[PDB]
């Protein structure tokens, strides 16, 4: 339980995946060339989780970069850390997928999937004890959604005993008003329920509303949204990259966060919410469970928490954190299921993120996430009832029954969240 | 002299094992390199401390202990700690991947890949014994390795060592310093599977040790180091009769004779007094009567329960230090005039007394002050059924919804084993109710 | 049969092919198997010019398919603001109802086409119109937590 193989697919997957490496390298003391410039030994103690150590004390991210669009590869290399990636790990096709889930999953991306699996095996066999795989992608496109889910299925076949973790970006008309995105998202959710052990739901609807209404950014860009993503991806992986009082790994997270196999979609939250350019412990605990701080556009007070994991970063009293966390569970006791005792776990890490002194990252398995899937299901149904643009998919080998099964499995997932939201202990 | 082998399973068992053996050395005068100057016979012997320590030709005194864990982080700290030269390197066994807080991983999948190596190393220590009497097993309830692997180990030990006794030191889970949500699952699963392979089990309630650290030692937020130093002081008081000359509980058989009237009800309650903070170095010394009265206060017990709600089936008082036997008699005669102490109709309503006239040793760096006299009370009371009731309730809340069960079934375990383990716990509760 | 060719030319966006077929007698109001007309397909695929040329040659702006969808329904669903205004200027029924109870305001609200929502309101969209489940356009905004959409409906 040590090394994680990171994969990123599509424009969104490579864009937010690049920012992820820029953030954690800055926290570990790694420069764009790959040398350790840090001043604390706690930065290299678990550095092997995400990086491969080469000769000359040179750390290389254990990352695989995939996309059917060749243009995304050039934008990554022109980035600040574009040179730190192993050039053999760039697997880029010739023609894009054109926001078509059927292209990435059945035609175009199916031709390139074997070229990606070869790079996965080479990285996996270079691991002392492979922990699992980490994928970043969007669900609204064609490559990260169609081929991303295809990659998950094949990797799941060859490495069935390893954890599959995704950072999946949910589509929103407020950001990209392309009407086939509800198709691609629903088809991917059908795949994510079966083939992933834990999924972080990052909602562009939530990211936009945070930038527009909270950060007062009049016209948010992808960089404004990705700033919130990288801060969240840094927080959720803190206990994997630093020692701490717990030997946390991807499997211990899944065992203690996922009470039922299908309900493995997490609602992440971050505090404080800052923007590029611009705090007590009771403020962090309060602001963490606030609906405005959730990276998924859902009100947690409309559902119940099945499991909650909270990460605090910075200098603070672990007794005060224990007292404040125990306070929130009493005022909001009705928002926690009572048939899972001690379902809130807290970790404190000394090293805080860049530009911040106090941080609070929230990972919740809440039944309120059904609001996210109800939204996508309604848009999907509005399009699917009129059979709009269905030939874009059926013309690539997709059977029309695959849409009905994705919709059915989508609605079944919502019913299961509602089922445990209403269940009591008696 | 009959040798005893200690087995330390999982993080809790290893770390508690580290603090115990450190204390054992200070009590016996053994240096971190294994040298014991007061040992007149070099290369062997028949003294009482030889039950726990073997001797090499070079005068080195090696613990009869095996450390096992499915991941190496915790055990690696022993390989580089203060007592790294004390243990055989082959006694410290580590895997690569732990049980992920999953009983089934520790018992069925991951545990099977190292079980045979552990037994072969145990057999190596057993062959060096002239009269092996049994094993002491240290492990947690809530850990995947501490529960899943321990159950697997105790099963194989009953086959290879049928007549030998097996004693447990188990760590009862507490919400304050817990690790996993599924710790109630692992606790019930390992209790059901080990119940028939264990002759006597001393439960340590982490919540009880936690509160004693806050209230008696004035430690605001206790850590595993604070709890384990206190726990080792109690474990030392329980095993002192095996390592020193004495008249009470001189071997593992007398533990069951004195504390276990029936096999299934083999969970004695331990009480330790006095627990004084090291900052109060010039504290007044408590009398025999004062520390004896403290053994019947619920605030001094290693498991949270009310002995006034239950009946006693056995009671052993182990004293250490400046203790005149006639003062114990008078102190007991006062306890016999208390309604809070009720014995069952069928047991001889008496207290067994054993006195070691050496005061307790304190570890440098510990939170405990030196005392001239201390007492550990080992008693079998039906009030410890409350601890099983709290654990069964947490199990029932999650299992009624079948929460987290797929993680166990996915590791080669039939779902019916949950109900079979739960029904056995329901039977254990009735065993206490039928007694009292 | 030129009706089938006009249907494909309307979907594909072949402006010149549309003018040639109409000049040779092609049925402007021809329907496919599901009742879609060239105006339906042109409004679905965002061919603004073909929408205009069809309306100048006797295209029924309020034609419905088997599911009761008008061209305004599909234009509001896909999000073609310019086509929506052209249809409204040529007499499209802003409150037309399909077999699911949906008005063009319902579809524009569900898909987040806020600018189209404003245009439909400016032309008399019924905010009190319910679908087959009793949901109005304002109910949809409240249910999915769309504050931006809820403001527009209260103007
Ligand atoms: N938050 C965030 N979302 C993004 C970003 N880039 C794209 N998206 C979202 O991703 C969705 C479309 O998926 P893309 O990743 O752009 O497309 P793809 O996965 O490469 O597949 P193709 O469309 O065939 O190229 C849209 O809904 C976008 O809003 C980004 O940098 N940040
Ligand atoms: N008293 C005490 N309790 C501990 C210690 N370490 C862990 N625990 C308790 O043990 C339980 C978790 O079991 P562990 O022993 O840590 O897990 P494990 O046996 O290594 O098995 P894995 O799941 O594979 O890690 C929790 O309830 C902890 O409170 C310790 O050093 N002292
Ligand atoms: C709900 O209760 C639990 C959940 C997970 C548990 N341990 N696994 C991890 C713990 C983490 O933070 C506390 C963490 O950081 C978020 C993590 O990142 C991988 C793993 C233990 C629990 O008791
Ligand atoms: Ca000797
Ligand atoms: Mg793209
Ligand atoms: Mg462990």
């Amino acid at each position: 339980m040590r090394e994680i193989v990171h994969i990123q697919a599509g424009q969104c997957g490579n864009q937010i995946g690049a920012k992820f490496w820029e953030v954690i390298s800055d926290e570990h003391g790694i420069d764009p060339t790959g040398s350790y410039h840090g001043d604390s030994d706690l930065q290299l103690e678990r550095i092997n989780v995400y990086y491969n150590e080469a000769t000359g004390n040179k750390y290389v991210p254990r990352a695989i970069l995939v996309d059917l669009e060749p243009g995304t590869m050039d934008s990554v290399r022109s980035g600040p850390f574009g040179q730190i990636f192993r050039p053999d790990n760039f697997v880029f096709g010739q023609s894009g997928a054109g926001n078509n889930w059927a292209k990435g999953h059945y035609t175009e991306g199916a031709e390139l999937v074997d070229s990606v699996l070869d790079v996965v095996r080479k990285e996996s066999e270079s691991c002392d004890c492979l922990q699992g795989f980490q994928l970043t992608h969007s669900l609204g496109g064609g490559t990260g959604s169609g081929m991303g889910t295809l990659l998950i299925s094949k990797i799941r076949e060859e490495y069935p005993d390893r954890i599959m973790n995704t950072f999946s970006v949910m589509p929103s008309p407020k950001v990209s008003d392309t009407v086939v995105e509800p198709y691609n998202a629903t088809l991917s959710v059908h795949q994510l329920v079966e083939n992933t052990d834990e999924t972080y739901c990052i909602d562009n609807e939530a990211l936009y509303d945070i930038c527009f209404r909270t950060l007062k950014l009049t016209t948010p860009t992808y960089g404004d949204l990705n700033h919130l993503v990288s801060a969240t991806m840094s927080g959720v992986t803190t206990c994997l990259r630093f020692p701490g009082q717990l030997n946390a790994d991807l499997r211990k997270l899944a065992v203690n966060m996922v009470p039922f196999p299908r309900l493995h979609f997490f609602m992440p939250g971050f505090a404080p919410l800052t923007s590029r350019g611009s705090l007590t412990v009771p403020e962090l605990t309060q602001q963490m469970f606030d609906s405005k701080n959730m990276m998924a556009a859902c009100d947690p007070r409309h559902g119940r928490y099945l499991t909650v994991a909270a990460i605090f970063r910075g200098r603070m009293s672990m007794k005060e954190v224990d007292e404040q966390m125990l306070n929130v569970q009493n005022k909001n006791s009705s928002y926690f299921v009572e048939w899972i005792p001690n379902n809130v776990k807290t970790a404190v890490c000394d090293i805080p993120p860049r530009g911040l002194k106090m941080s609070a990252t929230f990972i919740g398995n809440s039944t309120a996430i059904q609001e996210l899937f109800k939204r996508i299901s309604e848009q999907f149904t509005a399009m699917f009832r009129r059979k709009a643009f269905l030939h874009w998919y059926t013309g690539e080998g997709m059977d029309e029954m695959e849409f009905t099964e994705a919709e059915s499995n989508m609605n079944d997932l919502v019913s299961e969240y509602q089922q445990y939201q209403d269940a009591t202990a008696d | 002299m009959r040798e005893c082998i200690s087995i330390h399973v999982g993080q809790a068992g290893v770390q508690i094992g580290n603090a115990c053996w450190e204390l054992y050395c200070l009590e016996h005068g053994i240096q971190p390199d294994g040298q014991m100057p007061s040992d007149k016979t070099i290369g062997g012997g028949d003294d009482s401390f030889n039950t726990f320590f073997s001797e090499t030709g070079a005068g080195k005194h090696v613990p009869r202990a095996v450390f096992v864990d499915l991941e190496p982080t915790v055990i690696d700290e022993v390989r580089t700690g203060t007592y790294r030269q004390l243990f055989h390197p082959e006694q410290l066994i580590t895997g690569k991947e732990d049980a992920a807080n999953n009983y089934a991983r520790g018992h069925y999948t991951i545990g099977k890949e190292i079980i045979d190596l552990v037994l072969d190393r145990i057999r190596k220590l057993a062959d060096q014994c002239t009269g092996l009497q049994g094993f002491l097993v240290f492990h947690s309830f809530g850990g995947g390795t501490g529960s899943g692997f321990t159950s697997l180990l105790m099963e194989r030990l009953s086959v290879d060592y049928g007549k030998k006794s097996k004693l447990e030191f188990s760590i009862y889970p507490a919400p304050q310093v817990s690790t996993a949500v599924v710790e109630p699952y692992n606790s019930i699963l390992t209790t059901h599977t080990t119940l028939e392979h264990s002759d006597c089990a001393f439960m340590v309630d982490n919540e009880a040790i936690y509160d004693i650290c806050r209230r008696n030692l004035d430690i605001e937020r206790p850590t595993y180091t604070n709890l384990n130093r206190l726990i080792s002081q109690i474990v030392s008081s329980i095993t002192a009769s095996l390592r020193f000359d004495g008249a009470l509980n001189v071997d593992l058989t007398e533990f069951q004779t004195n504390l276990v009237p029936y096999p299934r009800i083999h969970f004695p309650l331990a009480t330790y007094a006095p627990v004084i903070s090291a900052e109060k170095a010039y504290h007044e010394q408590l009398s025999v009567a004062e520390i004896t009265n403290a053994c019947f206060e619920p605030a001094n017990q290693m498991v949270k329960c009310d002995p006034r709600h239950g009946k006693y089936m056995a009671c052993c008082l182990l004293y250490r230090g400046d203790v005149v036997p006639k003062d114990v008699n008078a102190a007991i005669a006062t306890i016999k005039t208390k309604r809070s102490i009720q014995f069952v109709d069928w047991c001889p309503t008496g207290f067994k007394v054993g006195i070691n006239y050496q005061p307790p040793t304190v570890v440098p760096g510990g939170d405990l002050a030196k005392v001239q006299r201390a007492v550990c009370m080992l008693s079998n009371t039906t009030a410890i059924a409350e601890a099983w009731a709290r654990l069964d309730h947490k199990f029932d809340l999650m299992y009624a919804k079948r929460a987290f069960v797929h993680w166990y079934v996915g590791e080669g375990m039939e779902e019916g084993e949950f109900s079979e383990a739960r029904e056995d716990m329901a039977a254990l509760e009735k065993d206490y109710e039928e007694v009292g | 049969d030129l009706g089938k060719k006009l249907l494909e030319a309307a979907r594909a966006g072949q402006d010149d092919e549309v003018r040639i077929l109409m000049a040779n007698g092609a049925d402007v109001n021809a329907t496919d198997a599901s009742g879609l007309t060239p105006l339906h397909l042109a409004a679905t695929y965002g061919h603004l010019e073909i929408v205009e040329v069809l309306l100048k040659h006797g295209a029924d702006v309020n034609a419905i398919d088997i599911m009761g969808s008008t061209p305004l329904h599909l234009a509001a669903l896909i999000g073609h603001l310019e086509i929506v205004e052209v249809l409204l200027k040529h007499g499209a029924d802003v409150n037309a109802v399909d077999t699911w109870g949906d008005t063009p305001l319902h579809l524009a609200a569900i898909m987040g086409h806020l600018e189209i929502v404003e245009v439909l309101l400016k032309h008399g969209a019924d905010v009190n119109a319910q679908d087959k489940f009793g949901k109005t356009a304002f109910d949809i905004s409240i249910d999915n937590g769309n504050e931006d959409l809820a403001e527009i409906l209260q103007k």
